[PDB]
């Protein structure tokens, strides 16, 4: 935990060779008290969220954590919702521009990886920032299929076969870790949220979002979607 | 932007900064290269934290050219700029030259780009040492590049975590008249020195560079030579 | 037309050039100096565009003053008209183009006397004896059938008031005077005029 | 300590230390008094003299035939402002072929001003102003504010103790739309002296006067000129 | 492009950056200037004369012009740059004007130069004092001395560097009418004034001077030593 | 000093920079927005710090556009400049598309904008916070509000200020769904000086701007009779 | 660190006081304004023997019928006094007449404080100037004398003293200065308080002195009339 | 930022650069190179760092750099540095080939790269170059020469000099042995061993240790080149014998 | 036409094992000759040799230029460049004026550094490489070039043989060319050695 001159204000090194900067970006995804939970099936991918709406004059239809990046891209946003929101425009100028200048809609591991690029300019610019968000992207690839791929403020980025984000992120992985060692793996993923967070939610308290191999065009359920896989 | 240098001499006449992008590399994940007589390797441990990551989605062994390739320790997003940066560079190389860019002449430019950000306005090092192999004028190039933007050519070497007790194990192991297949070997066993447990085809990525070119081992092949 | 004329010798280095400033059909001035002295053994000729000639030979003549400040010893013939070539051609393809022709003569300690010829597109080359103008189609001939490489300076003299009379009688021009000047391991002398 | 020094640095209670050192440039600054009537806008502020022998500072300047302006706090700034101000009259003049409404003369200088208090390594400008116009909205009297805000007033005062002023000013404002000119000009001028000594009195040298109304062009008033309004005050 | 302002005002209006570049003038080897009836000479100490080092590479008086030349004091890195300017300036002085600069107007501009880097963003002042001799067109000899500040006045003799002061002590109190009457006592004046803090006086002082009209000339070691047998 | 730049990330992971500028939004008058069945009205409990200040004087209503209105908290300068970004939003998109810009868009635009002063050390966060309401025949009625962070999001009541806690359950205590412009009005006005405080933060006036049906979707000040009317109403039930 | 353009608790430009703390340590300049004219007396203060009393310019010519005395860090002067210069000839060759005294101090002072590191361009200033002017001349209003410092504040003064001694040499103008004050009266009293505020014996070698009246041009004094006013 | 600015080109209250003179405390501790100047060339020679046994080969020499046709230098301090410096003095000598169609003298050279190290101390913000050269070349106008020249941006002729580890140590004892007019590149690569015998704190020298360009004139053409292995072997041989 | 400003010709002939390089040496501006030796084949390496036809200025820019380029690629790779790289250095050289281009058609001869393969190409004003394993010529008269070498160009030419080829082709070709002549100078690319010779030519 060494420490010398401006390593704790800006994105320069430590005496241990870490970003203390970038470190505490990690801990502003958990300041908006939300998970984000994303399982890829064998013809699908889904991701869920925890919406929570404390306001009551608050309309419910303005709160949403899940963005359409494209027609065949969706994503869910974890952390600052600031932050969040600016991410989402860069990501869908992004894909736009990929397409205007390529002639054919960029896949969803380019775009996480362009995404990651943008972040990593942060934590070597001592200037700016890091965003206190957390991006993950599912989207069905003609090649390879259904898509789970997440970026956070360190720059870093992987594909995923089921990833979580948020305050109980260490306990949607151990959850998911033991199912992976259609309608399974919506299951699965609101079973996931549903066990770390002990509250089992009605079909106005998550949001989903999916992309299947038959309907790759990205989609959010409704109440009575929602609802239909709460009662099985 | 900042337009002052975040790196700068110490009074006993250290860069601190690079000093701690150093602290980076050491601390990152173990990479070994090995030069045989008629190749390289490079062999990299890509032990994933979960099993939930698709080991097959991001490559930490990459090409920069029909027959150059790199690998990395350290700071995995910081190596993604270079290798983009060098991909840029060998292409502009070959657009003038219409050949394709020397292992050596490659090293040097983005050595460069790297002490660039030890001295430019606002920015840290680089936080990734590169080992970059290539073949060319019928002979295999082995180099590292550290975050100062300084090179050597080597025979072999290894960094990231524990690559003193590798070297040490590379310089019992290691001669001149050594074949790439055997090269491979010894590549592999400079890792499992350091490897926490169970090596597989899918936790560790190899590189090889030959006449035919560089290419990444496929994880079917890696299996064979485990 | 603006005349130049070099002469280069075994040790030495002869110009000349008329002394007509001329706007239209008048003679403004009869004592112009087309020579423009570069460095102790260096010469500068130069003819063209008005105030072209003026500006590009005064802008070589203060770099080469400079180089000799900076660094003691003075510039060589050679890099002089190097130098000379390498500004002229830079400006060739700019929006302000120097129309100017010259002759650069010199002499070097080790290297000897030399002679440049320079035209407006910035072509350099070397050699015995050239000139500039239109008296050059009526005088280059005459120093093809007389001039040889170890002509001495008295010859030369006679060699270039040949070329001299040839315009004298020959061109339509007014050119009543010269101004000569010699280059050898001494410096730059200068001659009497040759005038008629 | 580590929060008033940089314009663009927010302290924990949600202030910023340089905005308000910079109001205290007009506090320190001399007392000006604007006020107006129904047809009128008049200015009085009073001059200050570095020593015996040296000239009164001028604190009323010109703007446009319409616009007439009274200073406080730093003076270079003060002549910054007005020539901000004189050219985006002149363009209005320019291009519409008409007066710019004092009102939105007003929003382009609070706009102005609020740049520079948001950027690192700037500073807000150090002056206060006191702004009397006279367009189709009639006369106005308008202040604005080193931290880029602006106030419409019927009487206002700023500058050392002018909050006497201030108190004189709301107490007999009530019959300044029906005070004719002289007597709005003496409105003005007893609560100018409200902020000054005991002992000092307001003259025909610390003085100036600027007026502008419905058929009137901006004109100041110095010395001399000042006699006529001098002369009756009790 | 760096903007910040590295010369700034103290509490007591003191320029602290512009005092410690006359601190680096202060650790230079000591130039004596002399200005005399017909001629002009310089003098600067050679501090640690090595036996390996080439002699005319590392020449603290330099010529600006045929009739302009000056000696520096202070971080001779810094010197070698404004030497240049000043060079490049008496180019193009002579260009525009058709004149040889005069030695108060070169002496202006490299004090105006000095003066821009108290008052610009992102640099630091030039570390050094100079000591500019030479003739005008008509005859009469000139000295003039610049300081990091950027101010310069016109002197008879000064001294700047390391002992400035112990020089300037002893050329009052030895410069008259009767110590300039010749060329060699002007420069006896100097080599007197330059023993007064060179240490083992002869070979340790590297002199020059500007007699009216001819180029720039450097006295050798046994011309100097000859000079030196004499006093 | 983790709390010195926009730049600069606390241990805790928060930019206590933007929440300063939000403690001074904090300390200011408190504004009203509510979402009734067809339109927007919104009411500001505008502080008159003297007598001197001509009747109107330092709106913090504003016109942003024909069909949007605008009301601020916080630092006036601030919030002034954020109405010209977003008046400069709303004529740039009609330039470019040529049609009326969608609430939520110019929300989301201006939100952007805002949000780009809470990243770096060379600017600072903006010091307001403001609300954004409209009303179209394809739109309905919109209503949305920034903070100083940058978060926008829709509502259907809203408030802002000093006294939004206490506001903000008046505002619960309503139905403002099946509610109109003309009957939202007194309960705006009602509500505002229900939380304005007497001894402290003494003198205020109430300022009171609609968009909807009634004004047939232009943003206007609510006119003086209706005023007067819902004043009287708000002052008889007190 | 704070920044230059940094204000104090007292609504003041840190700076900018710095810079006017800088002016006291200056020479004393003496400006007295007369029906008859303008007449401006600076101090030398000359700091060695060996140093050319006529190399020190305290008081310089502006234009024909406009003086200025400066105080304080003299090498800043020189780029306000250029300024001063290149306005009076550019109102010349735009409209064909003098500009007012009072115009060209305006103009000069406007430049005070346009210095900054962070919006500022290639070009700007890191700093005030640490130098307060007297500027004397004639126009159609007849004679004027204004003073400016550091901070841009310009004003018309009868009677103004800046300088080291300005606090004691302006208790001696008010005490002695009339409306009805003559040229030749202002420009004894003026070396009379100069020789009483000064340090070193006055003479006609350590002080400058000009006058600007109707009709002549900007005169400074020459050493035999400096001579005669101080018997 | 003024927080952050660590102020590199700022004088300090002695009128010291600090930046430059921590600069030159790298440099101090990098590998011993030494030049010496004979009637008949010049010649460098270097300590090598780059020991490891796993180190390949592969490139001309580790510190000894070509600039053009007539000179060469070696390096003293950050590597990479180095690097750019070397670059630009490649840069800076074909520059001046293009406009005067001539080599640039070794001066001159060495003079405008200090010029680019005195701008680093003086303006910009950015910390100095870490280096030290020495330079040898042959010129018309002065023949065979040695520069070195600092992070200062200061820089200086002689006969003699050296740079890195345990220099001072190497300057008394060439001031004790260098002759000067009498020296023969036999006779200055002979006091190059003895010199670097001492400087090197490994007893036994070993000519893998080392690298010496020499650079000579034959038939009117400048000769720079590396000695061989065997070579430096003789001449460490010749010293034992000594 | 601003190509045939100056004249001049160029050509360069492969033979078995060797490449030879001839040029004309006229030098003139329009119709009047001012020089009788001007360079119009410069060196690039031991082996490698460059011709350069066409404006007399961009002939001397486009020369210096490529050497700057050459020198500083031939210091920062440690090896003497190749045939090929040096054609592609020098049409991007050219390329790089595309719409400002230097009035000279480059015709390269020389052999591989390490392989000594014989190598010859030409290039066009705004850089359009050519490679041939014949002849390539440039120039006022490149048409009579043509002629002579289509005819008189043999396949496996002996280092003798191929000097009396490219010799009799440029003489004879330059003799119907006004704006080519005033002498001829060859050379003769081998492994081991480099022949220059001038031959004896019409100086009309």
């Amino acid at each position: 935990g060494s420490s010398a001159g401006f390593d704790r204000h800006i994105t320069i090194f430590s005496p241990e060779g870490r970003l203390y900067q970038v470190e505490y970006a990690f801990k502003a995804i958990n300041q908006g008290g939300l998970t984000s939970v994303a399982v890829r099936g064998k013809d699908c991918a889904v991701i869920v969220t925890q919406k929570k709406v404390p306001d009551k004059l608050l309309d419910s239809s303005t709160v949403t954590h899940l963005f359409k990046i494209t027609e065949n891209i969706g994503c869910v946003m974890t952390g600052m919702t600031a932050d969040s929101r600016s991410q989402v425009q860069r990501a869908r100028y992004e894909a736009a521009n990929w397409k205007y200048k390529y002639g054919y809609e960029i896949p969803v591991d380019m775009l996480c990886k362009r995404i990651a690029d943008i972040s990593q300019v942060y934590t070597q610019n001592a200037e700016m920032r890091p965003l206190g968000c957390c991006m993950i992207l599912i989207g069905i690839d003609e090649e390879q299929g259904p898509q789970v791929y997440k970026c956070d403020p360190a720059g870093y980025y992987c594909g995923f076969k089921a990833t979580a984000a948020g305050v109980k992120q260490t306990e949607s992985t151990s959850f998911l870790e033991k199912k992976v060692k259609f309608e399974q793996t919506v299951e699965t993923a609101i079973t996931c949220l549903s066990t770390v967070l002990s509250i089992d939610f009605k079909p106005s308290e998550i949001e989903v979002g999916v992309v299947t191999v038959e309907n790759p065009k990205f989609r959010i359920l409704s109440e009575a979607e929602i609802d239909a896989h709460l009662v099985a | 932007g900042y337009s002052f240098s975040l790196t700068t001499f110490s009074p006993s006449g250290k860069l601190v900064q690079i000093e701690y992008a150093l602290a980076a590399v050491a601390g990152g994940a173990p990479s070994v290269g090995i030069k045989a007589a008629n190749g390289v390797v490079l062999a990299t441990e890509k032990k994933q934290k979960s099993i939930l990551y698709d080991e097959r989605s991001v490559h930490k062994v990459e090409p920069i050219t029909k027959h150059i390739g790199l690998v990395y320790s350290g700071m995995g997003p910081d190596y993604r700029v270079l290798v983009h940066r060098a991909r840029k560079l060998a292409q502009q190389y070959y657009l003038v030259y219409q050949e394709p860019i020397p292992t050596a002449q490659l090293v040097q430019r983005v050595a460069s780009v790297m002490q660039e950000y030890t001295q430019s306005g606002g920015v840290r090092p680089f936080g990734v040492s590169l080992l970059i192999c290539g073949w060319n004028e019928g002979r295999p190039y082995l180099f590292q590049s550290d975050p100062s933007g300084a090179y050597f050519a080597w025979k072999a070497t290894a960094m990231g975590k524990n690559y003193v007790n590798g070297k040490t194990f590379l310089e019992k192991r290691y001669n001149e008249d050594l074949e790439l297949e055997d090269a491979i070997h010894t590549a592999i066993l400079t890792l499992k020195e350091s490897f926490e447990g169970q090596m597989t085809e899918d936790n560790i990525e190899v590189g090889i560079c030959n006449e035919a070119g560089f290419r990444r081992l496929t994880p079917t092949e890696v299996k064979d030579y485990l | 037309m603006e005349y130049l004329i070099g002469i280069q010798g075994p040790d030495y280095v002869l110009v000349a050039s008329d002394q007509v400033a001329a706007s239209s059909i008048v003679q403004m001035k009869d004592d112009h100096d087309k020579m423009f002295k570069m460095s102790e053994k260096i010469l500068l000729l130069c003819v063209g565009e008005a105030g072209d000639t003026v500006q590009f030979a005064e802008y070589i003549q203060k770099n080469v003053q400079l180089y000799k400040m900076r660094n003691g010893y003075e510039l060589s013939p050679t890099a002089a008209a190097n130098f000379t070539r390498r500004n002229l051609a830079d400006c060739l393809r700019s929006r302000t183009p120097y129309h100017v022709n010259l002759l650069l003569a010199g002499y070097d300690e080790h290297e000897g006397p030399a002679l440049y010829y320079m035209d407006y597109l910035a072509a350099l080359a070397k050699a015995p004896f050239a000139a500039h103008g239109y008296g050059a189609f009526l005088t280059l001939s005459i120093l093809d059938r007389y001039y040889t490489p170890t002509i001495s300076r008295e010859r030369a003299v006679e060699l270039l008031r040949k070329c001299l009379e040839e315009l004298q009688k020959r061109f339509i021009l007014n050119l009543p005077t010269f101004s000569v000047r010699i280059i050898d391991k001494n410096g730059i002398h200068d001659l009497d005029n040759i005038s008629f | 300590n580590q929060y008033d020094n940089d314009v663009t640095v927010w302290s924990p209670q949600g202030r910023i230390h340089q905005i308000e050192y910079a109001m205290e440039a007009v506090k320190q600054g001399s007392a000006t008094v604007g006020l107006k009537s129904k047809t009128h806008a008049v200015l009085v502020a009073l001059k200050r003299a570095q020593s015996e022998l040296a000239a009164h500072q001028k604190k009323i300047l010109h703007v446009d035939n319409h616009i007439g302006i009274s200073i406080a706090g730093l003076t270079a700034d003060a002549r910054l402002l007005c020539n901000f101000m004189r050219q985006e009259c002149l363009d209005s003049r320019f291009v519409f072929d008409r007066p710019l409404p004092v009102s939105r003369l007003v929003s382009l200088i609070g706009s102005k001003t609020q740049i520079p208090t948001q950027r690192y390594g700037r500073r807000p400008y150090g002056v206060g102003l006191l702004i009397a116009g006279y367009d189709d909205m009639g006369p106005h009297i308008f202040q604005t504010c080193p931290s880029a805000n602006y106030f419409d007033c019927r009487a206002m005062s700023i500058g050392a103790r002018s909050q006497s002023a201030r108190t004189y000013l709301e107490r007999h404002m009530s019959g300044f739309m029906e005070c004719n000119l002289n007597e709005l000009v003496k409105h003005g001028l007893r609560a100018l002296r409200e902020t000054l000594p005991a002992e000092q009195d307001l003259t025909t040298k610390n003085v100036s006067i600027g007026i502008v109304g419905k058929d009137l062009e901006f004109t100041i008033y110095d010395d001399d000129d000042v006699s006529p309004f001098l002369e009756g005050l009790e | 492009s760096y903007d910040r302002a590295i010369t700034v005002f103290s509490p007591d209006g003191h320029l602290f950056q512009v005092e410690y570049a006359q601190e680096a003038v202060k650790k230079g080897s000591t130039a004596v200037g002399v200005r005399g009836k017909d001629i002009v000479v310089l003098g600067v100490e050679k501090k640690s004369v090595a036996k390996l080092q080439d002699e005319r590479t590392v020449r603290k008086i330099c010529a600006l012009d045929d009739n302009v030349c000056m000696a520096f004091a202070g971080l001779t890195a810094d010197a070698r740059i404004v030497i240049n300017r000043a060079r490049v300036e008496c180019q193009s002085h002579r260009l525009t004007v058709e004149d040889p600069v005069t030695v108060e107007y070169i002496t202006r501009y490299i004090a105006s130069l000095k003066q821009r880097y108290t008052q610009s963003n992102g640099r630091r002042p030039f570390g050094i004092s100079a000591l500019i001799v030479g003739f005008d067109f008509d005859g009469t000899p000139r000295l003039y001395q610049t300081d990091p500040s950027g101010t310069y006045h016109a002197w008879k003799a000064n001294a700047i560097g390391r002992g400035a002061k112990s020089v300037r002590e002893f050329l009052e109190k030895n410069y008259t009418d009767e110590a300039i009457e010749t060329d060699d006592l002007t420069i006896k004046l100097v080599i007197k004034a330059l023993l007064e803090v060179v240490q083992s006086g002869g070979k340790n002082i590297e002199l020059a001077v500007m007699r009216r009209d001819q180029p720039l000339k450097i006295l050798n070691p046994e011309e100097i030593e000859k000079y030196v047998a004499e006093i | 000093g983790y709390d010195l730049s926009a730049s600069t990330f606390s241990p805790d992971g928060r930019v206590f920079q933007v929440e300063y500028a939000m403690k001074a939004v904090e300390n200011s008058s408190t504004a009203i927005g509510i979402r009734c069945k067809d339109g927007v009205v919104f009411g500001v409990e505008k502080l008159v710090l003297s007598k001197l200040y001509e009747e109107g004087s330092n709106k913090r209503l504003f016109n942003v556009d024909r069909h949007v209105g605008m009301a601020v908290a916080g630092l006036l300068a601030d919030a002034r400049s954020l109405a010209d970004i977003a008046r400069e939003e709303a004529s740039n998109f009609r330039s470019n598309f040529g049609y009326n810009i969608p609430l939520k868009h110019l929300a989301d635009r201006v939100a952007m904008y805002v949000h780009a002063y809470t990243l770096y050390s060379a600017v600072r966060p903006f010091g307001c916070s403001f609300m954004l309401g409209s009303y179209s025949v394809n739109d309905g009625a919109q209503l949305y509000m920034i903070d100083p962070s940058g978060v926008s999001y829709g509502y259907w009541g809203c408030a802002i200020g000093k006294a939004r806690q206490a506001a903000k359950t008046e505002i619960e205590k309503l139905q403002m769904k099946e509610m109109t412009c003309r009957d939202i009005v007194k309960e705006v006005a009602k509500i505002i000086y229900i939380v304005h405080d007497e001894v402290k933060d003494k003198a205020f006036e109430l300022e009171l701007s609609w968009v909807g049906e009634i004004t047939k979707g232009r943003h206007e000040i609510v006119p003086k009779d209706i005023r007067e009317e819902a004043e009287k109403y708000a002052k008889e039930s007190l | 660190d704070r920044g230059v353009n940094t204000f104090s608790p007292e609504g003041r430009l840190f700076q900018v006081e710095y810079a006017i703390e800088a002016i006291k340590l200056g020479s004393t300049a003496i400006g007295i304004q007369t029906s008859e004219g303008v007449c401006l007396a600076v101090e030398k203060r000359i700091t060695s023997p060996l140093m050319e009393p006529s190399s020190i310019e305290k008081i310089v010519e502006i234009d024909a019928h406009i003086g200025c005395a400066m105080s304080g860090l003299i090498a800043d002067a020189k780029t306000l006094i250029d300024k001063a210069r290149v306005e009076t000839q550019n109102h010349w060759f735009t409209y064909n007449e003098t500009m007012t005294v009072e115009s060209v101090t305006q103009a000069v002072s406007n430049l005070a404080l346009q210095f900054g590191e962070e919006d500022a361009d290639p070009g700007a200033m890191s700093r005030p100037f640490g130098v307060a002017l007297l500027f004397g001349g004639v126009d159609e209003k007849g004679p004027q004398l204004f003073h400016m410092d550091p901070s841009g504040t310009f004003v018309q003064c009868d009677a103004r003293a800046i300088g080291s001694a300005s606090e004691g040499a302006q208790s001696s103008l008010q005490e002695v200065y009339h409306k009805s004050m003559t040229l030749k009266e202002a420009i004894k009293s003026s070396l009379i308080i100069l020789k009483q505020v000064m340090e070193e014996k006055l003479n006609a070698t350590n002080i400058e002195l000009a006058t600007v009246q109707p009709g002549q041009n900007f005169h400074m004094f020459t050493k035999e009339e400096l001579e005669e006013v101080i018997k | 930022s003024r927080r952050y600015d660590s102020r590199t080109t700022i004088f300090s209250p002695e009128g010291r650069l600090y930046q430059v003179e921590y600069a030159m405390e790298a440099i101090g501790h990098a590998g011993t190179c030494l030049g010496i100047l004979a009637n008949d060339g010049v010649l460098l020679a270097a300590e090598r760092r780059n020991i490891h046994k796993l180190l390949d080969e592969v490139f001309f020499s580790e510190k000894i750099y070509k600039l053009n046709e007539d000179m060469a230098c070696s390096v003293a301090g950050i590597t990479s540095d180095a690097n750019v410096l070397t670059n630009e003095l490649r840069l800076i000598a074909q520059r001046y080939l293009l406009q005067y169609q001539e080599p640039i003298p070794c001066e001159q050279l060495v003079t405008a790269l200090c010029d680019i190290k005195q701008a680093y101390t003086q303006f910009g913000g950015k910390r100095p170059f870490g280096v030290s050269l020495l330079y040898i070349g042959w010129d018309k106008h002065y023949g065979f020469q040695l520069y070195q020249s600092d992070p200062s941006g200061n820089y200086g002729g002689w006969k003699a000099t050296c740079i890195g580890n345990n220099s001072a140590a190497a300057v008394s004892m060439l001031k004790q042995d260098y002759k000067e007019g009498e020296m023969t590149l036999k006779s200055a690569l002979a006091l190059a061993i003895k010199v670097l015998n001492k400087t090197m704190d490994v007893s036994k020298l070993s000519a893998e240790k080392v690298e010496i360009a020499t650079l000579t004139r034959e038939n009117g053409k400048t000769v720079i080149r590396v000695l061989k292995q065997k070579e430096v072997e003789q001449l460490i041989k010749n010293h034992e014998e000594e | 036409s601003i190509m045939s400003y100056n004249g001049g010709a160029v050509m360069a002939m492969k033979g078995k094992n060797c490449v030879a390089i001839a040029a004309d040496r006229r030098f003139g501006i329009q119709a009047q000759m001012v020089t009788t030796d001007f360079q119009k084949i410069f060196p690039m390496g031991d082996r490698l040799y460059i011709g350069l036809a066409g404006l007399a200025t961009d002939v001397q820019t486009v020369a210096q230029r490529l050497k700057f380029r050459l020198n500083l690629y031939e210091l920062k790779e440690g090896r003497q460049i190749k045939p090929y790289t040096l054609m592609s250095m020098v049409a991007n050289l050219l390329y790089e004026k595309r719409f400002g281009p230097y009035y000279t058609e480059p015709v390269i001869a020389g052999l591989d550094p390490k392989t000594f393969k014989p190598f010859i190409c030409s290039l066009d004003l705004i850089g359009c490489p050519m490679v041939t394993d014949d002849f390539v010529v440039s120039g006022t008269c490149s048409e009579q070039m043509y002629g002579m070498c289509e005819s008189l160009w043999e396949p496996n030419m002996d280092p003798e043989h191929l000097f009396e080829t490219i010799s009799q082709a440029m003489l004879n070709a330059v003799d119907r060319d006004a704006v080519s002549g005033m002498g001829v100078i060859v050379h003769i690319i081998e492994k081991d050695k480099i022949t220059t010779r001038t031959l004896k030519a019409r100086m009309d």
